[PDB]
């Protein structure tokens, strides 16, 4: 999974 | 707040940048603290540069107690090409904390060359002075010869910030060489240094020429030539002949010339009242002095029968009301009998119910053709807040179109309004009028700096201090709190949480009072009477209530201040029991303790959330607006422990939050609305004057049953 | 009786004056606005006893002199009831004519509620005439036919001349008064 941040 | 974060790292990586650093750190605080607190020391070693950077850091400083000061320094010192605009950013800054302290300090930086800021330099060791005795000389000396470097001077605002650095000889001295034409701030400072000096011969050549050349007319001015005038020994008769008109200064100094030279007063003073009967002022102006007893001894005026009451002190007038009761003369004008009727009716006040309700009836009569008469409106609102009559006073305080600082003043009245949605609104409105006028003084004194308006500084700079934690504007949140948690709503809630976290040294602190308790006495002697029922200290407990409800961090200081306040705190006795409950519930929610002290402190909670225990809210006087502001508390208070049991869950707050179920029904029947009715309906009044009593009652009636309705049904 | 420069702690004990229904309270902003920029055309009238407020005249200069219309300009006037019919109000218009600055200045300007007849008096014995009608000016509702006039939320915008029309049936509408 990525994250939210990006 | 976790994506604002994020945000910031992003933005610190990308400048891998100052002011985001700041910004970062400070939400770390939020988030936090002694990590943020290092982060701003170890910005504040590296040089800020920025001006923004540096105007943020110097707020962080303010925020957490020196530091703030150093940053600006600092900066001033490493570049000194902008030291300028730091120095005005620092000024600006420094307005708006309320910071006037630091005035001199900044104004010596930015003076180390223009003429302006040597004006704000000298000016700043006046406004120091007015604080330490010890370094005193040292100021006065400092600002006295600032001003001297700048001579001459060019206009008054400059002679007058001189003169506050001079002694009344020397500003004699001064004033009588100034070639510029003086301005009333300098001529009023020019007469009172010669009075001071006893420089009489002076004194009265100015005042001749003022007067008499002049044609000034001031009543202040003619005392100090008739004083200056014995004092070189003119006589009675020089003086006196020099008065020929009959205007209403001379006729009055004629009395305080016959004081001056121990002659007889009783002609002079019957020659004022044959002159002045038919105006309202007679009475103001002549009870002053003491007058003879013969002259007591002495209509189709009215103004004439207002004045002769008046001396005689006639208590008794309902005889001239209905001679004059017929409102006549211009609409937006005052029927001047009404000044013998709110004579007759304060004295008629005993504070038992029947005589509220009785005085309230005519002083709506009498509303009801003298339309716009203040006085008998801010008395009606003092009769209405004796009862449980609590949505009656609201529209008489708008129907006054009370607005802007008159609310600093005067929103008191509405301590017993009742907690509708409607007045929360007005309520918010009202803090509306704080926030702005926050503003606009804070712009005001920047451009009187700006400009060069010293006469009117330190009023700007007073007004400001008088605004910032008055009981009137604590009072406004501490309404706002209660209504918004009594009913569900929370639009502002919030909002206004923050603003006691943020203000905590304002709150726990002294608040400053500027009410008027004077204006409804103008031109009657202030007995002992009715007050509209304020009680500043519960106003102070309530918001240390909710600032240590929210508290997230550690709630044991604000609930030290809490219980030394409770301690000294001069309570009826269900406001001690009340306070005392608040501790408890406050304690157990929002402190560590060991599982003993909490039983104690729940069995004390299980011990008095009972009904037949929190009775004693209930004043023996059913009608006495005590009622229902006791019944208001208690409906914050349960609201209260709703709220702690969803923050802080607990099998005690299960236990509470169950134990303040049954409170409704069983107030309601205690039936207290009912027992109002039967007393009201009981009463027999022989009124001094026809008037319909039957819809004052019909109204008071229904005012009472809806307010003590929504009182219960929130319970 | 007295007159004195007005400072702005003066607000917090201006109630007696300023409930009377005529008698408008302004912003803080406003206020202290004037004692910044004309600060010798602000000043109140002091009783002989305690130093209580009578009233007080609020004052402005405002125009262009290449149009005409430098002039001073009257936001307020008020005297305490029980100071009136004394020559109170009179006393303190008229110290205003003898300010150096307002002499020299072409008039002075005032707006007076159309039903204030104790006002009109006031300026009437004063040599005041009356320059137009503003029409809405003391009204919420901002209106655009200036032949729709109301007496209880018009205005008479009076002028006297000083030493430096012939119509109160001139209908303006507030925003065409600019300066
Ligand atoms: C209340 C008010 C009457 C006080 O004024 P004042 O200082 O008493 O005025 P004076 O007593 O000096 O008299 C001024 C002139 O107006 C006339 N006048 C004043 N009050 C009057 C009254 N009640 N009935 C009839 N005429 C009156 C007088 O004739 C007098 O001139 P004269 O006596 O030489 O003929 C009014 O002028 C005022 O200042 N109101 C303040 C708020 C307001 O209504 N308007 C604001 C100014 S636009």
């Amino acid at each position: 999974m990525d994250s939210e941040v990006a | 707040y976790t994506y604002a974060q994020s945000l910031i790292t992003k933005k610190l990586a990308k400048s891998p940048l100052f002011y985001h650093v700041l910004q970062n750190e400070i939400h770390l605080k939020s988030g936090q603290e002694l990590a943020i607190k290092k982060n701003l020391e170890l910005l504040n070693r590296y040089p800020n540069d920025p001006l923004t950077i540096e105007k943020l850091s110097d707020f962080f400083s303010k925020m957490e107690m020196k530091e703030s000061s150093l940053v600006y320094e600092n900066a001033i010192k490493k570049y000194p090409v902008s030291t300028e605009t730091l120095c005005l950013s620092w000024f600006d800054n420094s307005i708006e904390k309320y910071d006037f302290k630091v005035f001199n300090r900044i104004f010596m930086y930015l003076n180390k060359k223009s003429r302006l800021h040597t004006l704000w330099y000298a000016f700043s060791f006046h406004l120091l002075l007015q604080e330490e005795t010890d370094k005193a000389s040292l100021y006065n000396s400092l600002g006295k010869k600032l001003m001297e470097g700048l001579q001459p001077f060019e206009n008054t605002q400059e002679i007058y910030v001189y003169t506050l650095f001079l002694s009344s000889k020397e500003i004699e001295q001064v004033l009588s060489g100034v070639t510029l034409p003086l301005d009333l701030e300098l001529k009023l400072l020019y007469m009172k240094a010669m009075k001071e000096n006893a420089s009489f011969e002076a004194l009265h050549a100015y005042t001749e020429k003022l007067l008499f050349k002049e044609k000034f007319d001031d009543f202040d001015t003619w005392k100090l030539w008739i004083l200056s005038g014995k004092e070189i020994g003119k006589s009675f008769e020089e003086l006196d002949q020099k008065l020929t008109l009959p205007t209403r200064n001379i006729s009055l100094l004629k009395i305080e010339l016959d004081i001056l030279y121990s002659r007889n007063i009783e002609t002079s003073v019957e020659n004022y009242y044959q002159k002045f009967n038919t105006k309202l002022c007679c009475y103001a102006d002549l009870s002053q002095y003491e007058l003879p007893t013969s002259f007591i001894g002495s209509e189709e005026n009215l103004i004439t029968v207002v004045n002769n009451r008046k001396f005689v002190n006639q208590t008794d007038n309902w005889d001239v009301y209905e001679r004059f009761s017929t409102k006549e003369g211009a609409e937006y004008d005052s029927n001047p009998v009404n000044e013998l009727t709110l004579r007759t009716i304060v004295s008629d006040l005993d504070s038992s119910p029947q005589n509220t309700i009785k005085n309230i009836v005519l002083l709506k009569h009498l509303l009801e053709q003298d339309k716009y008469n203040y006085k008998l409106k801010l008395w009606l609102m003092k009769l209405y807040s004796q009862l449980n009559t609590n949505d009656l006073i609201f529209p008489i305080y708008n129907g006054l179109k009370i607005r802007m600082t008159q609310h600093e003043t005067l929103n008191y009245y509405l301590t017993t309004t009742n907690p509708s949605k409607i007045n929360l609104d007005a309520w918010v409105d009202i803090y509306r009028f704080y926030l702005t006028s926050k503003q606009e003084i804070k712009e005001s004194i920047i451009q009187g700096f700006d400009n060069g308006v010293f006469n009117k500084l330190e009023g700007f700079i007073n007004f400001s201090k008088r605004m910032q934690n008055s009981i009137s504007l604590n009072f406004t949140v501490a309404k706002i709190l209660q209504i918004s948690t009594i009913l569900g709503t929370d639009g502002y809630l919030n909002y206004f949480i923050h603003y006691l976290k943020t203000n905590e040294a304002l709150i726990v602190s002294d608040y400053t009072d500027n009410r008027d308790f004077k204006s409804e006495w103008n031109g009657l002697e202030k007995i002992d009477c009715i007050d509209v029922p304020v009680n500043d200290v519960a106003t102070k407990l309530k918001l240390l209530v909710y600032s240590i409800v929210f508290e997230d961090q550690d709630a044991s200081r604000l609930l030290k201040v809490f219980n030394k306040i409770t301690s000294n705190a001069k309570f009826s006795v269900f406001d001690n029991l009340l306070y005392k409950l608040y501790f408890n519930l406050l304690k157990i929610t929002k402190t560590k303790l060991n599982p003993q002290e909490t039983q104690s402190l729940y069995n004390y909670l299980q011990k008095n959330l009972k009904t037949d225990k929190l009775k004693i809210l209930i004043p023996e006087n059913l009608l006495s607006g005590e009622l229902t502001q006791n019944l208001t508390n208690l409906v914050e208070f349960i609201k209260i422990v709703k709220l702690l049991a969803k923050r802080h869950p607990s099998s005690y707050m299960n236990q509470l939050v169950n134990l303040v179920k049954p409170f409704g029904k069983e107030f309601k029947n205690l039936k207290l609305v009912q027992r109002q009715h039967e007393i009201i309906d009981s009463m027999d009044f022989e009124p001094p004057i026809s008037v319909d009593i039957s819809q004052t009652k019909l109204e008071i009636k229904s005012s009472i049953e809806d307010c003590v309705v929504a009182l219960l049904n929130s319970l | 009786t007295s007159i004195k420069p007005f400072q702005m702690e003066d607000l917090f004990e201006l109630n007696p004056v300023n409930l009377d229904p005529l008698t408008e309270n302004f912003n803080v902003s406003f206020y202290s606005q004037y004692l910044i920029e004309w600060p010798q055309l602000f000043y109140k009238s002091v009783e002989t006893p305690n130093g209580q407020a009578s009233g007080y005249m609020m004052a402005k200069t405002e125009g262009q002199l290449s149009k005409k219309e430098w002039h001073t300009h009257i936001t307020a006037v008020t005297v305490l009831d029980q100071y009136r019919r004394i020559g109170l109000a009179s006393k303190l218009c008229l110290e205003l004519e003898n300010l150096t600055q307002v002499k020299d200045t072409l008039f002075i300007d005032l707006f007076v509620k159309v039903t204030n007849t104790l006002g009109r008096i006031l300026y009437e014995k004063l040599g005041y005439s009356v320059f137009r009608r503003v029409v809405g000016y003391y009204g919420r509702e901002i209106q655009k036919d200036r032949n729709k006039i109301d007496d209880s939320v018009d205005a008479f915008d009076m002028r006297k001349l000083l030493p430096r029309e012939n119509g109160e049936k001139v209908y303006v509408l507030p925003n065409e008064i600019v300066f």
